[PDB]
């Protein structure tokens, strides 16, 4: 067997401005088996309606797939998404930053 | 259009 | 510009859970066309592309059942190779492979590939030569001679010279308006303070196609690659791609740094600094 840790990033479609509607991402790649699982979370609590893109693999045989939800950003709700794959002992949280 | 891949 | 058709297939057991999962995938200038799924209601091949719809239900009925005869092909693949690997029917495994055909600019073949992977690793491949195979381990080795019997390496000598890149002109002609699409990114620059007297100035470029790009940040003139952080191109969501670099730079002498943004989209490279609200 062979594993490849999921790099996972964490961004809005349109620059986050407090009060207006966006589209958060949550883009993992690099892993390896395709069975992964991906979910956004805010302030803790599992979002719900989270699409997820078709899955595709690139030339290194890696698997990458992009996870997103509606939101609307505040000056202080917290965001994060979640992913568990069997390249990890635990799953991973990778927490939203507005710049970035 | 893609090909018929053989068996390994 | 050069051009190029290939296919991504992917075949998961899933033991236990049902039949094998397969997904094949394929790619007209690295831009997803068509796709097949058996894990789908009545598995057919689906147009990725709106310019993929000029094909009538022929095309989709043969290349569907093929999708679904290398299907077959696959969970026998699969079979094999615990076979070979002396792997318990239990596990799940993966098998993938990447067919196609790269061409020039004046419709000849430039490099054709054909190389499989098992569990993420490289498992046979063949030669550039288009005649000789590329064993990665003793299992592989197995099929290598059994494809050097069966004279694989012209049958595929013969697809990749042909009905691949006849095909390849083929989808073309009906895609080119939509492949040579060009998206120019849009930049600009945010700031953000960092502990002591440090600064971060990230630049930022946007909504930009294809995702191919490349930023810099520059001290008087000169790219300052050694102490710049920047993250992986990323999409939108919406079809455009995403990147930022960014530096630490003295509080004060914000002024003494540009960014450059290069995109095949532009007439010209770009060129910004921190602009602070007038």
């Amino acid at each position: 067997m062979i594993q490849k840790t999921p790099q996972i990033q964490v961004y809005s479609r349109h620059p986050p401005e407090n009060g207006k509607p966006n589209i958060l991402n949550c883009y993992v790649t690099q892993f390896h088996p395709p069975h992964i699982e991906i979910q956004m979370l805010k302030n803790g609590k599992k979002i719900p309606k989270v699409e997820m893109s078709d899955m595709s693999f690139s030339k290194d045989w890696s698997f990458y797939i992009l996870a997103h939800t509606e939101f609307t950003p505040t000056e202080t709700d917290t965001y994060a998404c979640r992913v568990k794959h069997d390249s990890m002992a635990e799953p991973k949280t990778v927490y939203w930053d507005r710049d970035m | 259009s893609e090909i018929e891949f053989a068996r390994l | 510009g050069p051009h190029s058709l290939r296919y991504f297939v992917t075949a998961v057991s899933r033991p236990g859970l049902g039949e094998p999962r397969f997904i094949s995938v394929g790619y007209v200038d690295n831009t997803e066309f068509v796709r097949f799924d058996s894990d789908a209601e009545n598995p057919r091949y689906e147009p990725r592309a709106r310019w993929m719809e000029q094909e009538g239900p022929e095309y989709w009925e043969r290349e569907t059942q093929k999708a679904k005869g290398n299907e077959q092909s696959f969970r026998v693949d699969l079979r094999t190779l615990l076979g070979y690997y002396n792997q318990s029917k239990g596990g799940s495994h993966t098998i993938q492979v990447i067919s196609g055909c790269e061409v020039g600019s004046d419709g000849r073949l430039l490099r054709g590939y054909q190389q499989y992977a098992y569990d993420g690793c490289d498992y046979i491949a063949l030669n550039e030569d288009l005649k000789t195979w590329t064993a990665a381990d003793m299992a592989a080795l197995i099929t290598k001679h059994k494809w050097e019997q069966a004279g694989e390496a012209e049958r595929l000598r013969a697809y990749l010279e042909g009905t691949c890149v006849e095909w390849l002109r083929r989808y073309l002609k009906n895609g080119n308006a939509t492949l040579l699409r060009t998206d120019s990114p849009k930049a600009h620059v945010t700031h953000h303070s960092r502990p002591e007297d440090k600064v971060t100035l990230r630049c930022w470029a946007l909504g930009f196609y294809p995702a191919d790009i490349t930023l810099t940040w520059q001290l008087n003139g000169e790219e300052l690659i050694q102490d710049m952080e920047l993250v992986e191109t990323r999409p939108a969501g919406d079809g455009t791609f995403q990147k930022w670099a960014s530096v630490v730079v003295p509080l004060g002498k914000e002024q003494y740094y540009t960014c450059h943004v290069y995109h095949q989209g532009l007439p010209e490279p770009l060129t910004l600094r921190w602009e602070p609200p007038p």
